[PDB]
């Protein structure tokens, strides 16, 4: 246990830790002080826009409605799960992050207009 | 039964902490720079507790380590700006002026060229002069040259206390305390809340509190232990007591350039007779004051005898009251107001000096000159309470004294920040219920 | 928390009996004090009780022309404890109200059951002779 | 008819509950002075989202009150539900459980991502 | 269209853009000013949704009925024929008590929602 003590453990062990990591985000030279302060809450305050934005705020897992693009990785969910740390699959899917990102945004924005009706 | 915990917000609950305080103020510049402090909200808000009794200790505030920091800063932000006066310390001829209050010295100071000189005279309080040590009696040099250099306060900018209002940040919350006869310990039954404390005036003097809250019913003595003659009392009392002051010399300033950029400003001459500045206390009025000090003073010492006395001797600014009047720097002996005796059984003139060099927080390497006031400054103050010291080492059963003043200024902010304690509110909390969470599929 | 009250005395018939009750350990304002009678011929009965905070009282039918009910200042001791006393006057006392007089504590400061008396004091006889 | 700020600080806790909303508003509202104002509202900025990180994390986000699956431990307290909700401010109460209150945290916590574990996996065999 | 786009279209027109709308040494000074503001404000309004019960939504239906005095006007007559910028001034006077009502409502509404779970 401990902060990111999960870091080298496979993704399905790690995923009991979430809590763990989710907390400690938060906590002349006074100027200095106050950049790095600021800085602690404005990267705490983007991940959890980011959740808003998804309609994911309050989850530590969210699923959504974004299929999973093959070409993104061919791999099983138990060699993903089972036999691949969350380190190194960042890296094999570190150029389509961004891309999975903008999807999901779009798919709760057509939610959103589902749910108006 | 099974009971599970239960998270609640905005749970109504507090505990004791230090945040860093900021001003508020009510809507030519002044020391305190109150234009850059937060307006005051035209109607403010006080919120009060039933059924809470809190502890409160003003001696352990730290309200009030804030505040003198604050102002310490702020003189100190006050002077960044203003002129040197380096070249000022210099070998003085000074003679008689046509009671040794005043010399008139004679002195060449720097111009705004380099290669020239100015030969000046002006008039100087003996306070501000130093012999040189040679001892010939004709030949001075400013207090300052063997201690620090001395900036001179911008002549633009007012000593005018202006009410400062604490606020905490959001988050947390001051208390007040509201009983009548509090005394700035204990436990207190009447507790309200408020963002900002009442708007306090900045006001500095050494013996006597001035122009500060008065009690509303009963004169308050307050110390961190009676008992213990080391801890300064401080008392708080009902009725003002008016105090007047005046200075009857007519100063005419002149000023001259010291070099480019920077000038000195110096009293040329003086219209009239020369008199010594001094404040009147109405005599009936003070003896009800301190008859009825005398009172409260007997019940906690065992109706012994009280005598009060003049200070105990050492610098000018221990042992003389002082205040910022007109913008001078006044020293009075106040041996005229303590010198009574009380049993269980016109007006008082004090003598005053005005001093231009001063270091009015006692550090060390620090001076400011006040530029001298043209004209005659006459001025009206209340002292709305005094700071007392007490004799000890003797086993008496008769006598007790008390003398004026302290070692310590942190101790005028106590006097009005006493109702006041900081806490942090903390919104989260956990309690038993008989519910249980509901999950999902 | 601790009740005591004022000792045993001797009166005469129709004579007035004033009774203290001094509290500690708990803060007075936040309870209700009640007075309850105890007599060989009649068993428990209620004087009924008053609230320190509102200065209420509710007194019972028997004895609201005959008995009068006042409370001191707390003064506080701790910020969750407080001293403190009630006091209870009994005007036109008969051989009747011979007895075994208790003071008693509220049990809630919320709740159904907020006057019950949960704490009583050790008690004191009243006695009358002529 | 409301108590302002903190004036259910004296009431009961059961009776506090009604006011949770009047502290929950104003957390966020209520040159040598221009540098403390800016320190000011760092802090208070620090100090609101302390708590809101807590609450997004126990999954009680956007609720005043938020029950949980965790069972109270009677070595936290022995009292019965009358003894603490009819009795006591709240005031008294943090005192009581003082020394558990991160240990009950952490349990909520652990609680919380069991439960999303769990849900996942019912969503799954669906 | 974009941000503020839907300023000049009616209030229910606009009701379809607030998806794009909830998105959004001396110099260095003045961002860390700016980057504190822009926090504030984000913060501020969230406060609120947070309290009221309707965070994680654009829009979010409450239980407080509408009063008269606020406005006597009809749906027609607000959602099609008014600007959010002139509706704002109409009910600038009742803003206020207005989210006092929502507070206080979804107070007592999680209260029931605890009490029927405590029964089950
Ligand atoms: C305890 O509490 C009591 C009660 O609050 C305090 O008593 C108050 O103390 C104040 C400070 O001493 C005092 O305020 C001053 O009063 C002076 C006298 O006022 C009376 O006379 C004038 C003139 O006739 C009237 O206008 C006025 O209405 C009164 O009747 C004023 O002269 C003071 O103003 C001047 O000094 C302040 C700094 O102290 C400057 O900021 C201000 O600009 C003024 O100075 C300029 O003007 C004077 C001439 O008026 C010049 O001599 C000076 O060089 C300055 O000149 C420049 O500016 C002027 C324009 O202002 C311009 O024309 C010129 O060319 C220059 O550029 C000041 O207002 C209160 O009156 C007094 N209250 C009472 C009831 O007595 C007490 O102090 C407290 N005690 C302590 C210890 O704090
Ligand atoms: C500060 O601290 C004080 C003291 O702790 C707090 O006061 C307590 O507040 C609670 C609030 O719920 C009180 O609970 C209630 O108690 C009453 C008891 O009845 C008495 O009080 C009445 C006050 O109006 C009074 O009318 C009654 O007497 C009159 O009427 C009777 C009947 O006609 C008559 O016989 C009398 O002669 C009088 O004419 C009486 O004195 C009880 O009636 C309440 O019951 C309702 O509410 C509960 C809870 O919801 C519910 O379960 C019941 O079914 C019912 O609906 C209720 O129990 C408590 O008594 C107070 N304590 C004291 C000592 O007074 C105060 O609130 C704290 N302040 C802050 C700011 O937190
Ligand atoms: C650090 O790395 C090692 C090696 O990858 C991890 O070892 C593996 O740990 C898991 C448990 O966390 C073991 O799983 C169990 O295996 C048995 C069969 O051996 C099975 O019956 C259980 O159901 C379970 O799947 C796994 O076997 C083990 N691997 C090896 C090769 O021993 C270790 O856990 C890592 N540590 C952390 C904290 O992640
Ligand atoms: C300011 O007011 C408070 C409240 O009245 C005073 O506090 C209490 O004062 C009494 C004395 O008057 C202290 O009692 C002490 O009891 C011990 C024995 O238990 C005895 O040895 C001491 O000599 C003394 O009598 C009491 O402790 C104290 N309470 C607290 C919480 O400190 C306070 O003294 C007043 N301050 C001044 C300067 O008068
Ligand atoms: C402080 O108290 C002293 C003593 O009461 C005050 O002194 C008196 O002030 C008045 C002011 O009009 C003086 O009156 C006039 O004095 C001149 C002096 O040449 C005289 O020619 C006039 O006929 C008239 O008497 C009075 O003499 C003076 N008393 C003394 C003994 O000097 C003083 O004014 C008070 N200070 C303040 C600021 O109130
Ligand atoms: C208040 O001051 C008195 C005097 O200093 C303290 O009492 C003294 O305590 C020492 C303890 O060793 C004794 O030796 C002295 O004889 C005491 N002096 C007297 C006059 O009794 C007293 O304890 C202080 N009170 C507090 C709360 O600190
Ligand atoms: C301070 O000393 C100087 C030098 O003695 C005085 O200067 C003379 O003042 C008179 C007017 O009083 C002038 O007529 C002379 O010309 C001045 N002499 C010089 C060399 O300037 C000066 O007056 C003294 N100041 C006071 C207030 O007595
Ligand atoms: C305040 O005024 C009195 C007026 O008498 C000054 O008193 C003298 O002080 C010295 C101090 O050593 C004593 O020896 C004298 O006996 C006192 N008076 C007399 C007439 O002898 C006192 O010094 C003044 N205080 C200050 C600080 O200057
Ligand atoms: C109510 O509380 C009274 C005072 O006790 C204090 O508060 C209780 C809740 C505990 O925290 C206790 O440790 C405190 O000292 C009790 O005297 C009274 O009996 C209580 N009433 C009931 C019904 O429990
Ligand atoms: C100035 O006054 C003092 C004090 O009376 C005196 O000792 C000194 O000699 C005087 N100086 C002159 C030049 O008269
Ligand atoms: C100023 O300069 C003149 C030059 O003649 C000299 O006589 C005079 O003593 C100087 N004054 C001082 C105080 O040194
Ligand atoms: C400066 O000179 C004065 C002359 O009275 C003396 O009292 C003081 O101690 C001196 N300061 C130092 C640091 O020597
Ligand atoms: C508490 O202090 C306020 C001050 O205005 C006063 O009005 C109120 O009556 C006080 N409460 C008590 C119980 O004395
Ligand atoms: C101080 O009191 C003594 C004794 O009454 C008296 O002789 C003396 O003159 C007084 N001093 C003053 C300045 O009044
Ligand atoms: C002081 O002298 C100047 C000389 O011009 C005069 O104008 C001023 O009024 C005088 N002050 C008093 C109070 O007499
Ligand atoms: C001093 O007290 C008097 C009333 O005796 C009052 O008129 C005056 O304004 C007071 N001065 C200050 C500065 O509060
Ligand atoms: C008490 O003070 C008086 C002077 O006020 C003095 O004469 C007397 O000796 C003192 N008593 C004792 C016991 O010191
Ligand atoms: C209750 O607390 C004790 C420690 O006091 C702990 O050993 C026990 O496991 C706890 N029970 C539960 C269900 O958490
Ligand atoms: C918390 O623990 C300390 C010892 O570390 C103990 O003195 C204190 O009483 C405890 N508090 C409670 C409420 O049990
Ligand atoms: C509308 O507001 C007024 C305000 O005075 C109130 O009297 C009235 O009952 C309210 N109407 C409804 C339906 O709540
Ligand atoms: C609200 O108050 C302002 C004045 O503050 C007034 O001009 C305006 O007409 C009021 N609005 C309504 C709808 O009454």
């Amino acid at each position: 246990l401990g902060f990111l003590g999960a870091a080298g453990s496979t993704m399905g062990a790690a995923s009991i830790t979430l809590t763990v990591q989710a907390r400690q985000l938060l906590s002349h030279w006074g100027i200095k002080q106050l950049q790095a302060r600021v800085l602690a809450v404005e990267h705490y305050l983007r991940d959890q826009q980011l959740l808003g934005i998804w309609g994911c705020s309050g989850k530590l897992i969210c699923c959504t409605n974004v299929p999973w693009n093959s070409s993104w990785s061919n791999k099983s969910l138990d060699e993903i799960w089972n036999n691949m740390t969350w380190l190194q699959w960042d890296k094999e899917i570190n150029n389509y992050t961004q891309l999975i990102y903008r999807l999901i945004e779009e798919s709760q924005n057509q939610q959103e207009k589902n749910e108006k009706e | 039964e099974n009971l599970w915990v239960t998270v609640y917000y905005g749970v109504p609950v507090w505990r004791d902490a230090d945040t860093t305080l900021f001003c508020a103020s009510d809507a030519k510049h002044n020391v305190w720079a109150t234009h850059a402090c937060v307006p005051t909200d035209p109607n403010p808000q006080e919120i009060h507790l039933d059924n809470v009794t809190e502890k409160f200790n003003m001696w352990k505030n730290n309200m009030v380590e804030q505040m003198h920091e604050d102002i310490i800063s702020l003189w100190d932000q006050s002077l960044k700006p203003c002129v040197k006066l380096t070249p000022l310390c210099v070998t003085l001829h000074c003679t008689n002026v046509t009671r040794e209050g005043l010399k008139n010295c004679s002195f060449n100071m720097t111009t705004e060229l380099r290669d020239k000189r100015q030969k000046v005279y002006s008039l100087f309080y003996r306070l501000d002069i130093v012999p040189i040590n040679e001892n010939q009696g004709s030949e001075y040099r400013l207090i300052n040259c063997n201690t620090s250099a001395i900036t001179q306060a911008c002549p633009k900018v007012s000593f005018e206390p202006i009410p400062i209002h604490y606020c905490t940040p959001a988050g947390f919350a001051i208390l007040k305390c509201k009983d009548e006869g509090f005394n700035g310990t204990g436990l207190c039954k009447n507790v309200s809340t408020v963002q900002c404390t009442h708007g306090i005036k900045p006001v500095v003097s050494t013996q006597l509190l001035l122009n500060g809250s008065l009690a509303e019913k009963n004169i308050i003595i307050r110390s961190e232990n009676i008992t213990n003659n080391a801890k300064i009392i401080i008392v708080q009392l009902v009725q003002p007591v008016t105090i007047k002051c005046i200075r009857p010399n007519n100063n005419t300033v002149k000023s001259i350039r010291i070099g480019p950029g920077q000038a000195f400003y110096y009293t040329g001459d003086i219209i009239g007779d020369i008199r010594q500045a001094h404040c009147n206390v109405t005599r009936s009025r003070w003896n009800k004051t301190l008859q009825e000090v005398a009172e409260k003073l007997r019940t906690y010492f065992g109706n012994k005898t009280i005598i009060f006395a003049q200070s105990s001797g050492g610098d000018l600014e221990i042992t003389t009251h002082s205040f910022n009047c007109g913008g001078e720097f006044f020293y009075c002996n106040t041996s005229g107001l303590f010198n009574s005796t009380w049993y269980v059984n016109d007006t008082i003139t004090l003598p005053c000096r005005i001093k231009q060099i001063i270091n009015m927080w006692q550090r060390a390497g620090q001076a400011m000159y006040a530029p001298p006031i043209p004209g005659v400054i006459k001025c009206e103050s209340n002292i709305t309470g005094l700071l007392l010291t007490r004799d000890g080492g003797k086993d008496n059963n008769v006598n007790e004294t008390f003398r004026p003043g302290g070692s310590d200024m942190r101790d005028n902010w106590r006097s009005e920040l006493y109702k006041y304690k900081v806490v942090e509110i903390e919104p989260l909390g956990v309690a038993p219920t008989r519910c249980k969470r509901r999950v999902v599929e | 928390g601790q009740l005591v009250q004022s000792g045993a005395e001797l009166k005469k018939p129709g004579a007035s009996v004033k009774i203290s009750c001094k509290t500690s350990g708990y803060r007075f304002n936040f309870y209700h004090i009640n007075w309850i009678r105890q007599t060989a011929g009649r068993g428990p009965e209620w004087m009924g009780w008053i609230s320190p905070y509102s200065g209420d009282k509710n007194l019972a039918p028997a004895f609201q022309d005959r008995v009068i009910m006042t409370t001191d200042t707390e003064v506080p001791v701790t910020s969750f404890t407080s001293t403190g006393a009630a006091y209870m006057e009994i005007r036109n006392l008969k051989f009747d109200d011979t007895g075994t007089y208790f003071c008693a504590k509220g049990l809630l400061r919320d709740g159904s059951s907020t006057w019950l008396p949960y704490l009583w004091g050790q008690g004191t006889l009243l006695t009358v002779s002529s």
